[PDB]
């Protein structure tokens, strides 16, 4: 919740 | 990229008053796990970012409950409930449901008795004036609000050129904003007019305050 | 939990940096972390994040090729390799997990060198004293005024004038105090190994 740890931005 | 949007970029307040920092963002900030991806953050004045609320209106462990979030997917709302002097400082909104960025800033600045400022003209030094330079130094001390106009006249006629403006933070003391302008010429160009205006334009006057001197 | 940046300090254009984090108080290899700047001009930036046990990272469209994050999980630190610095990537580097920030390491970029001030005097109930902080490089500079004289006392923000920084520092005394007694200025620039001391003597 903090971070969207998950994210589909990252590589 | 996602924008995120701080329409007021200053707010002011006095000890107590309820506020709300508003944050919009250019597309929706709902993710695909159900979690809306806002965070609010507080930098005081020579410290670091601090965290206060997550997933829009999630209150971080130590943070008072005077701070709250509420929001919509686009539309992020941030409410002190009574500010204390320890508020004080600028706001971030701030997303990583898409490439991660950050709003503006909201500063959060109190609000005190309005003030008039004290204008002193000083002419450049002979030791300056010795090298190529010259400088034209003009100070609206201890003034508020912070909203102030500065204007340069060299024989009448205004001068835009070479100027720069410095505005303090806010006073410790006083809660009270102080400028300084210089005005950058040559040592030619400065022998070359005789008189050298700085006029200040302040909300606790109507007309100008003028400060001169010719030589 | 406590973070702790290293690693800053002032390089030319195209010159490589690196940079550290420090961890403790909590299980590092269990967090996700970030390196954010804060420029003037830009505002707060996300320049590199990546995952508890690495596999994923994230690098913003700035600094993709030039920057590179990294992490040993057994030492508790976190890294950014600053290679090919710009002036665009001038702000203070924040190592984060969010929740938590560290106070941070500051990173400038210019062509510029090391310049120690000019200092020259600011002069005419009240009255208002100043110097005129000319021609340094890099910031900061300290002022005071009779270090003794605080109340009354101005520095201004430094403003950047052809590739050198200038402030103004003032000082408002009663009039009976000057030039009955001295009125004088100590400018120090740390970066230099400078400090002027300047008398305001009238004009």
């Amino acid at each position: 919740q903090l971070i969207n740890t998950n994210g589909s931005w990252h590589v | 990229d996602i924008v995120l949007t701080q329409t007021t970029p200053t707010l002011s307040a006095t000890i107590g008053q309820s506020v709300s920092i508003s944050c919009r963002s250019s597309q929706s900030l709902l993710e695909s796990d159900g979690n809306t991806y806002l965070n609010w953050l507080l930098q005081r004045p020579g410290q670091s970012p601090q965290l206060l609320i997550y997933s829009v209106s999630n209150l971080e462990s130590g943070v008072p409950n005077r701070f709250s979030g509420s929001g919509s997917e686009t539309d992020f709302t941030l409410k002190i409930s009574g500010v204390e002097a320890e508020d004080l400082g600028v706001y971030y909104c701030m997303q990583t449901t898409h490439a991660p960025t950050f709003g503006a800033g909201t500063k959060l600045e109190l609000k005190r008795a309005d003030a008039a400022p004290t204008v002193s003209i000083f002419p450049p030094s002979t030791e300056q004036l010795a090298t190529g330079g010259a400088s034209v130094v003009c100070l609206m001390n201890n003034f508020y609000p912070r909203d102030i106009s500065v204007k340069w006249k060299i024989d009448g006629t205004e001068r835009r050129d070479g100027v720069l403006d410095s505005v303090t933070d806010q006073d410790s003391k006083d809660s009270t904003y102080s400028m300084s302008s210089t005005l950058s010429l040559t040592k030619a160009d400065y022998e070359s007019h005789n008189l050298y205006t700085c006029e200040v334009v302040h909300k606790t006057s109507s007309s100008p305050v003028v400060k001169s001197f010719n030589r | 939990v406590k973070l702790q940046e290293s690693g800053g300090g002032l390089v030319q254009p195209g010159r490589s940096l690196k940079l550290s984090c420090a961890a403790s108080g909590f299980t590092f290899s269990d967090s996700y972390l970030a390196w954010v700047r804060q420029a003037p001009t830009k505002g707060l930036e996300w320049v590199a994040s990546i995952t508890n046990s690495g596999g994923r990272f994230y690098y913003r469209d700035s600094v993709k090729g030039r920057f590179t994050i990294s992490r040993d999980n057994a030492k508790s630190t976190l890294y950014l390799q600053m290679d090919s610095l710009r002036s665009e990537d001038t702000a203070t580097y924040y190592c984060t997990r969010m929740d938590y920030w560290g106070q941070g390491t500051t990173v400038t970029v210019s062509s510029a060198e090391t310049t120690a001030p000019s200092v020259y005097p600011l002069a005419p109930s009240m009255v208002t004293l100043g110097c005129l902080v000319k021609g340094y490089f890099p910031e900061p500079v300290t002022v005071t005024w009779n270090s003794a004289l605080s109340s009354g006392v101005h520095t201004f923000p430094a403003v950047l004038q052809s590739g050198l920084y200038t402030l103004t520092s003032s000082v408002t005394v009663p009039s009976s105090t000057w030039p009955s007694q001295t009125v004088t200025c100590n400018v120090a620039h740390p970066a230099s190994s400078t400090k002027v001391d300047k008398k305001i003597v009238p004009r």
